[PDB]
DNA sequence: CCGCCCTGGAGAATCCCGGTGCCGAGGCCGCTCAATTGGTCGTAGACAGCTCTAGCACCGCTTAAACGCACGTACGCGCTGTCCCCCGCGTTTTAACCGCCAAGGGGATTACTCCCTAGTCTCCAGGCACGTGTCAGATATATACATCCTGTGGCG
DNA sequence: GCCACAGGATGTATATATCTGACACGTGCCTGGAGACTAGGGAGTAATCCCCTTGGCGGTTAAAACGCGGGGGACAGCGCGTACGTGCGTTTAAGCGGTGCTAGAGCTGTCTACGACCAATTGAGCGGCCTCGGCACCGGGATTCTCCAGGGCGG
């Protein structure tokens, strides 16, 4: 099954961004916040996934691993606890 | 009619989500977004469930921290509403943009 | 029968028992504790490697580890950690 | 070849964390060509002290939450409530740990 | 009639002059005295290399100029041209120092 | 040769802070800015100097070298070029 | 004694950076147990390319400043005006390099 | 007579002669360039060592250096550095 | 109608060019140390075969959440005004800086020597893996408790 | 034309029961840590050379302090219109559960080439020393930026 996904950034719904802002302590949100947040999330994900895929490709593997994700985040200085050792 | 004032339910949600510890973004939409992004880097990629969950935890933590800083900037500008300019100022000071 | 994956599970459980005698620890919290211990080990050992390289030394000694601990841990944490490390080192050398 | 009874260096130094394992990890990590005898003891003692401190705070948090098991939420509460632990782990996200409950004063109602 | 420049033109001229220039903006002897006074608390009877003090001064000035750029951004965001202690506090808090 | 320095934070004068703000690109400056800037500079120097003195004591030396300051700044993630 | 002519690996790889010195610095730096044959060549090539790029930009900046010598101000101008060089050296402070001329639009007198 | 210290001064000067034949370098700028070369070397070597350790290898190779460059340098800088390194290694192996 | 608005010289700062001079960039030379040549060896790594965990794909359903739309109230944004705090500038006081000098504390080096760590062989016991049976926890639910929002009493 | 709150309405901490699954415990076993030993070189130590850091002293003048005028802007107050929060009815696709398939992660066993190691040579670049011009500086002149004292026709 060879299929292509496109425009999943709208899968990060407005209620999800609202919940993230609520956990961030935000009491009132502008209407243009959601697309800006989608863009920021996309940039962050692209930066992290580039390094994770680079680690996977170096390892001569086809499976991106949680440890590769952790290594990419540590490269970005965002150490993540609880996904291996 | 028992409509609450504009902000009481917002404060209730703030308390609820700061008390809770789950993932605020839907798992299948986030996984599809991750796979769409990773398509441009290497075709025919497979992701562990642990890898997708690690990406989701990192992304949600990052977005929550950015929204905290955005709220700080909005309150600095003497506003209770966060705005894309607040997000841009927070990112510019942090050095991301 | 597969390759054994080492972890500090039993050691962290023993420390938890000696601190809080009537407390458990879930699997997720144990994994986070293992990651934290490995992270602090990496920080301290990398700082000790930098110190040994800077002083043109080829050995990591208790002095290098203590200086690394002072550089990394903030304030009272550094003081308590230095005290405990010194106490353990002296108790080791006595035996 | 019945030699003398073996004694673990953790017990010799009065530690719980494995001094021998720490020594092997130091020797196999390309950290330096030579590793002193007291370096593993010191490092294991520091690791045990940090583990005990964070575990004590997490157990206090779990007791305050009226639970008998430490979970990532309790670990996050302990780390972010202790100022020095927060400064040590400022560039760290704890998985499924949530955030500290705080609401800004200007966001509070009146 | 005596001549007086309006408030702002001389400030802009200083901004241009100091951005074009590349010399240290803090007096060397006072900065060295401050460095030694601060280092007294950590280890008494300390000596310093001239290059060490120059490195400290250049690093501190670079840090302060970056902090003032961020403070100016915060003040502009708050719809102001004057930088304030609250602007400095917000800049440091976002950068993670407070 | 025992000399104790005190109140040297005032050696960072108001015009010096004005020059730093001008280099940063600041037009107007509030009155209370200078005390805040002196405190910020003091905490920054305290951190960097503490790390540098830790390196010096480990080296068993008695004078803080330029490499000690460079390594302190690198520990702070503030690489400084031009001192070795 | 009669052996083959001493041809440097820098010339053999067509570089201007010391392949032998980079090899020694990799071997003695305690990075891994072993260092390959192509690793020093690749690293020397990368270092030479980055040095060439920054030197080219600094020479262009010096020429734009009516001078024939590269100074720290010229290096700073090159690094902060090249977007990717500024990305690579974002947290690096150049000694006596100053800051770029950047005055805010709002602060500009209108 | 004292201990002789090594630096990339002559190599940076040769590269400057290759690029701009009619430009010179001051002593301070040359020191800054040497620091820059050292910092890039340290970053690449650290990243390659991390890759070798995390893949349970014990060799630093051209593949490790290529991955480290691609991880560290951004965008076009990384692409061009990879091209230069591959060309240099191909020439070195052909020779 | 009147403040409000549109403008060229005056003064100061910036730019521009020419002569002076210096010290710092730059070439050049022997020479010691670090790179290069050339065999050896044993191990790190490449690769083929094999096992099975685990990732991908799909069907159905159940509903929790996302979506969409109406309403209105609290909020961002704009306008005016007050005064006060910061800027520009002239005058006086301060000490930063520059030059030179002295001396001594401490950096850096050089033998040497011995003890502290790498490396090996062996053994045994601490720790991983694997069952497993129960007790902390999630949940369903009836609370009573805790909190928000508007009319009704009240008058100046 | 507002002030307090009683009570309705709703969210929510509490106490009880009932599964339930994973956490802590026990137990066979295995590989890695401890014991004992030898070998060698890394670092401690002691003496020495010199360099560069600190302290002093004097003169100059650049800068900092300080006071004063005034006007630019910060901040309060007020108003208003859009826009986001609240809430309810529709819908959709997320989660879950269950089955199926196979691709690739992980392991193992041979075997090869390749990098560390060591003996020996030699030339490359660090150090040190002349040597000349590129740039800072002073002198002098043209240009430009900015600000203030006159001309003007507007709904």
């Amino acid at each position: 099954h060879r299929k292509v996904l496109r425009d999943n950034i709208q899968g990060i719904t407005k209620p999800a961004i609202r919940r993230l802002a609520r956990r961030g302590g935000v009491k009132r949100i502008s209407g243009l916040i959601y697309e800006e947040t989608r863009g920021v999330l996309k940039v962050f994900l692209e930066n992290v996934i580039r390094d994770a895929v680079t680690y996977t490709e170096h390892a001569k593997r086809k499976t991106v691993t949680a440890m590769d994700v952790v290594y990419a985040l540590k490269r970005q200085g965002r150490t993540l606890y609880g996904f291996g050792g | 009619p028992h409509r609450y004032r504009p902000g009481t339910v917002a404060l209730r949600e703030i308390r609820r989500y700061q008390k809770s510890t789950e993932l605020l973004i839907r798992k299948l939409p986030f996984q599809r977004l991750v796979r769409e992004i990773a398509q441009d880097f290497k075709t025919d990629l497979r992701f562990q469930s642990s890898a997708v969950m690690a990406l989701q935890e990192a992304s949600e933590a990052y977005l929550v921290a950015l929204f905290e800083d955005t709220n700080l900037c909005a309150i600095h500008a003497k506003r209770v509403t966060i705005m894309p300019k607040d997000i841009q100022l927070a990112r510019r000071i942090r050095g991301e943009r | 029968r597969k390759t054994r994956k080492e972890s500090y599970a039993i050691y962290v459980y023993k420390v938890l028992k000696q601190v809080h005698p009537d407390t458990g620890i879930s699997s997720k919290a144990m994994s986070i504790m293992n990651s934290f211990v490995n992270d602090v080990f990496e920080r301290i050992a990398g700082e000790a490697s930098r110190l040994a390289h800077y002083n043109k030394r080829s050995t990591i000694t208790s002095r290098e580890i203590q200086t690394a601990v002072r550089l990394l841990l903030p304030g009272e944490l550094a003081k308590h950690a230095v005290s405990e490390g010194t106490k353990a080192v002296t108790k080791y050398t006595s035996a | 070849k019945t030699r003398a009874k073996a004694k673990t260096r953790s017990s010799r130094a009065g530690l719980q964390f494995p001094v021998g394992r720490v020594h092997r990890l130091l020797r196999k990590g390309n950290y330096a060509e030579r590793v002193g005898a007291g370096a593993p003891v010191y490092l294991a003692a520091v690791l045990e002290y940090l583990t005990a401190e964070i575990l004590e705070l997490a157990g206090n948090a779990a007791r305050d939450n009226k639970k008998t098991r430490i979970i990532p939420r309790h670990l996050q509460l302990a780390v972010r409530n202790d100022e020095e632990l927060n400064k040590l782990l400022g560039r760290v996200t704890i998985a499924q740990g949530g955030v500290l409950p705080n609401i800004q004063s200007v966001l509070l109602p009146k």
